RNA sequence: UCCGCAUAUGUAUAAAAAUAGAGGUAGGCUACUCUCCUGUAUCGUAGAAGAUGGGCGAUGGUUGAUGAAACGGAAGUGUUUUAUUGACUUGUCCAUGAAAUUCCAUGUGCGGAAUCGAAUCCAUUGCAUACGACUUUA
RNA sequence: GCGAAACCACAGCCUGGGGAACGGGCCAGG
RNA sequence: GCAGAUCUUGGUGGAAGUAGC
RNA sequence: CUGCCGAAGUUUCCGGAUAGCAGAAACUCAGAUCAGUUUUAUGAGUAUGUAAAAUGAGAGUUUCUAGUGGGCCAUUUUUGGUAAGCAGAACUGGCGAUGCGGGAUGAACCGAACGUGAGGUUAAGGUGCCGGAAUGUACGCUCAUCAGACGAAAAGGUGUUAGUUCA
RNA sequence: GUGUUUAUAGCCUUGUUGUAAUACGUCCACUGGGGACUGAGGACUGCGGCUUCGUGCCAAGGAUGCUGACAUAAUGGU
């Protein structure tokens, strides 16, 4: 079943914050295999979605999407920025994200 | 022991902007610091720290602060390079480099003569 | 980094003094306003010369003419400490005068828990024979047989397949 | 770097602090970790020194002393507890005296941040976990420590066979032409 | 210091290896096989010598290596000749029977050339018998008799 | 047992051991060489989500389905050995089909009954005892 | 069987600290 | 033009089916 | 209900007349003045003062007309001290009418003073985990069995690290 | 191991071989990409640049153009 998942991995870490002030608005998204923040440039403006299954089969479908996109590096280890169409629910920290290599510039 | 800091032994550069290229220690500054050099251009002659390299197991015979040139001189008499190469570690360090060149079409191809070769599958019984 | 500045400063001339003597100090400072100011403090403190009377006549940053040749240095300098009087002399082994201070600095800010305004250099030399060398650690640098194993080698990607060689 | 579903990690070598810090920000992160070994498991010091520490700590509370319990607490701490969120990422957290065997035919991971070797200076006195417990009321040193060796005994002959195993394929490897034939890619 | 290497000469032993810092130090007189874990000094089998690299080595482990030096000799010393480890006996007006028993005329029973190659364990068992012969509330002159080590020597 | 009702994306990787280093090494306890110097590796990876055929090379690698025997105790719950029965076989060479998606959007649960056991109350009992609740026996 | 009244800002497990009690109400823990 | 006035009037709670008769 | 302005919280005599702070009205006035500011030099005694330069701002008013007539944190200078702390003056600002980031938490400590938002960048603090951010780089000290991170203190240290002097 | 002076290595110093190169500092009204947020205003005027001149064109007093998906859905609110 390799011949599939033109995305690359990623957890939802947490949103911007501060010790003590969140901001949900922007969420800190952990790109696996992308080290540092020379590397977390390639990922800039690649769309991101948070994808999920609820219990109602709505579309006829089981599977629905939260697309966002990635805006900046955050920190030294090459985690990044990521601003969703919705702002990403709490529950997911932890969770795993999808990045496409689109809008490609490669 | 086989790698001990000494003036002559060959050691490769592992941090800096000059990772991966060999060097010759030709002085010790302090326990912190080594002179080193190389025969090619792309080398300079410089003062690093031994956290920046690692250690090679060959030793070539130098006088103590040897310039530049000699240094060339001696590391084609004794033919270090060929010599480094012919270890399995260079050998390892060089497919590295040739598979990271590796495009779409070049890894590809590698599948299908991996596939190839794996096909063989001939054990006796 | 430091970098190692010659100051030469004299007073303002004036009827009393139609030309004015040149003091000249060769001083370590990371840029050319902190040289300039430590210049100042050392002509108050050493010939009661007063900035307000006095200017900078030149200022020049000194490279090492041979950096890629090991030397000895043995610099004397002055420590104000809590009781605010002492005078000790060290010796470092390395290729620039730059590198030698900068090692002073870190050495004393260490050990003795001091800062940039309070140490003083009187002087750095270059100890160019062995038997003027008195530390017994320089010595050993300057065996004929420096032979010693790699220090603290110590060598994201965490969770590692197998254990590290860590060594040969 | 990448993530696994279940992470198990051999904790021989592996200090207290620096890889119960590790292991917690993984649980966070939404990873289930396992840690095996949990009695090898090393903290700087000298016996005496943790000793009086888990000595004043005896004198506080439910004291635990097996190795495992030790380190999850050391881990517990490390975790918002008080919150749905630390206590889920706890429950992610699997650690064991000795390896299982629904762990000792998995692959286990090393923590190179969190390596007593790669961390300690030399000649630097050390307290191992399942020592400093043996004497504070755990009581099954002897057995753990018996059966390690029939583990490595059965894990050494699967090596052996694995090897052997192996040496057919490595053989036939630059047997076969194709294998030098197309090397210039580097493989 | 950068390097504080002690070369002790290598004896007629059978074994020398000191592998994962365990000293396995034979001999023909006796298998000394004493792990070398007391020190982090580097050991270096140079043919008949052993060279204990203690390179950047602190004034502690300095002093663990000239230690180490005299365990090193100390080793060869019984993995060659052993240590013989007189023994001197003085009976009181009550002797002690002999197994110690009767020390004094003392109802409780206790428990002269002692070969050994292990000459601390020798010594250590000659201060046993030394600490089994101890006086309890009787005068020194009273108690000048007593089991002293009369000498220790190599066999 | 009947009746009614609601209807993760490759999930691939198993000696131990220390750095005052180990692993394994011919040979017959060695000797000495080799390897590391992380997994950027190894295993797998083609197919209108993976088709239909002609095949060919090898006459075999993957597996499904059963019939299986061994091993695995620490929490064995899995490691193989297979006997076959069928297939894909990317090992390789060809012929067809893919499209106007004509620029991204992706048996299981509840409520009822007819049943089979068991337990409590129960004949009970003080063994227990404000009462609960407990222990024996119909 | 009949049948009150007082009272009622509101919840309510402990160890420390929060300087003006801080506590029960905050912070750090069990 | 109300949330307060140990506010006024009316209605209704927890205490409580408690103290008790 | 919203918007705008906005104190004083204390000199002086002595419940007030005040003054002062904050507004309204009636003005005139840049070819003019004003200033919790720095100056030039000399006057007097580095400070202090002076008339006339730099910088900023347009300023001076006259009348009447609400509210207040305390303290706390203390700093600094400072007097007496007195086992020693401590107390007494002035000064300085802040809190008092002030939310916000930090300081584990915090009425007075470090930053910063506020319309509703988007994006960027910082301050003070920080980047092992809790916790956003380098288990960063380089050079040193220490192993504390009551480390360190925040008077029993004199000394003792066969506890040390570096150096200075005599040698 | 003792003393040597290029030996069969060379090291340092000095002037010196054609000049340099590089690093650092600084500047370009020199230039090539990647990402994110914003689109206020609403005829024409203006300042400019191209243009032989242009009811000319332009990145010049604030976004336009080309497409795709949906009414029994899409999108948001409670």
């Amino acid at each position: 079943a390799q011949g599939h998942r033109l995305y690359v991995k990623a957890k939802h870490l947490s949103f911007q914050r501060s010790k003590h002030v969140i901001h949900p608005g922007t969420s800190i998204v952990k790109i696996e295999g992308c080290d540092s923040k020379e590397e977390a440039q390639f990922y800039l403006g690649k769309r991101v979605c948070y994808v999920y299954k609820s219990s109602k089969a709505v579309r006829g479908s089981k599977i629905r999407v939260i697309w966002g996109t990635i805006a900046r590096p955050h920190g030294n280890s090459g985690a990044v920025r990521a601003r969703f169409v919705h702002n990403l629910p709490a529950k997911t920290f932890g969770s795993s994200l999808r990045v496409m290599l689109y809008p490609s510039n490669i | 022991f086989k790698r001990y800091v000494e003036v002559g032994r060959v050691v490769l550069v592992t941090k800096g902007e000059y990772t991966g290229k060999l060097a010759v220690i030709v002085d010790i500054v302090d326990h912190k610091r080594a002179l080193i050099d190389s025969p090619c251009s792309e080398f300079p002659r410089q003062v690093i720290r031994y956290g920046s390299v690692v250690l090679t197991h060959i030793v070539m015979k130098l006088p103590r602060g040897a310039r530049s040139g000699i240094v060339a001189k001696k590391w084609k008499a004794q033919d270090v390079c060929n010599k480094w190469a012919s270890s399995a570690w260079a050998k390892k360090l060089e497919a590295k480099k040739v598979r990271s060149q590796l495009n779409d079409f070049d890894r590809f191809a590698v599948m299908r003569l991996k596939k190839q070769r794996r096909e063989q599958v001939n054990v006796a019984v | 980094a430091l970098k190692e500045y010659q100051v030469v400063g004299r007073k303002v001339p004036t009827e009393h003094e139609p030309v004015p003597k040149l003091f000249r100090m060769r001083l370590f400072a990371p840029n050319e306003s902190v040289a300039k100011s430590r210049y100042w403090y050392f002509l108050k403190m050493i010939n009661k010369v007063k900035k307000a009377t006095g200017e900078i006549v030149a200022i020049n940053e000194i490279s090492e003419p041979k950096p890629l040749k090991a030397k000895v240095f043995g610099i004397w300098i002055r420590y104000d400490s809590r009781s605010g009087t002492h005078n000790m002399y060290k010796e470092f082994r390395d290729t620039t005068r730059v590198g030698a201070v900068e090692a002073m600095y870190a050495d004393m800010a260490a050990r003795h828990r001091a800062r940039f305004r309070s140490i003083r250099i009187l002087k750095v030399v270059e100890v160019e024979k062995k038997e003027d060398v008195r530390r017994n650690y320089v010595k050993q640098l300057l065996n004929p047989h420096l032979k010693f194993p790699l220090p603290h080698r110590r060598t994201k990607k965490v969770f590692a397949p197998h254990r590290p060689s860590t060594f040969y | 770097s990448e993530f696994q579903k279940v992470v198990v990690i051999d904790a021989k070598g592996h200090l207290l602090g620096r890889l119960a810090s590790v292991v917690a920000k993984q649980l966070l992160g939404g990873q289930k970790v396992v840690v095996v070994r949990c009695e090898e498991l090393n903290i700087s010091g000298h016996f005496f020194r943790n000793k009086l520490k888990y000595l004043a700590y005896l004198r506080k509370a439910f004291h635990f002393r097996a190795p495992s319990r030790i380190f999850q607490k050391a881990v517990r701490g490390m975790l918002p507890h008080k919150t749905a969120r630390g206590q889920a990422a706890l429950e992610h957290l699997q650690a064991v005296e000795g390896i299982p065997p629904p762990f000792d035919k998995q692959k286990r991971v090393v923590v190179p941040a969190a390596l007593r070797v790669l961390r300690l200076k030399p000649g630097r006195k050390y307290c191992t976990v399942g020592r400093l417990s043996s004497e504070v009321g755990w009581k099954y040193n002897d057995i753990v420590a018996k059966l390690e060796e029939r583990r490595k005994v059965k894990s050494a002959a699967f090596y052996q066979a694995k090897l052997a195993k192996q040496k057919k394929i490595a053989s036939a490897k630059e047997a076969s032409p194709v294998n030098q034939k197309l090397s210039q890619f580097g493989y | 210091d950068i390097y504080k290497d002690e070369t002790l000469t290598i004896p007629k032993g059978v074994t020398v290896d000191i592998k994962a810092r365990n000293v396995t130090v034979t001999g023909p007189r006796g298998t000394l096989k004493q792990n070398l874990r007391h020190v982090d000094i580097e050991m270096k089998k140079q043919g008949n010598t052993i060279k204990f690299i203690v390179w950047h080595g602190s004034r502690k482990h300095n002093a663990c290596i000239r230690s180490v030096y005299s365990i090193i000799n100390n080793m060869i010393i019984g993995v060659t000749q052993g240590f013989r480890y007189k023994m001197r006996l003085v009976y009181a007006h009550f002797p002690i029977n002999i197994e110690i028993r009767n020390f004094l005329g003392e109802r409780i029973t206790r428990v002269i050339i002692l070969e050994g190659n292990s000459l601390e364990n020798v010594s250590q068992s000659a201060a046993n018998i030394k600490q089994i012969c101890n006086v309890r509330n009787k005068d020194i002159r009273k108690f000048l008799d007593g089991i002293y080590v009369s000498e220790r020597g190599n066999i």
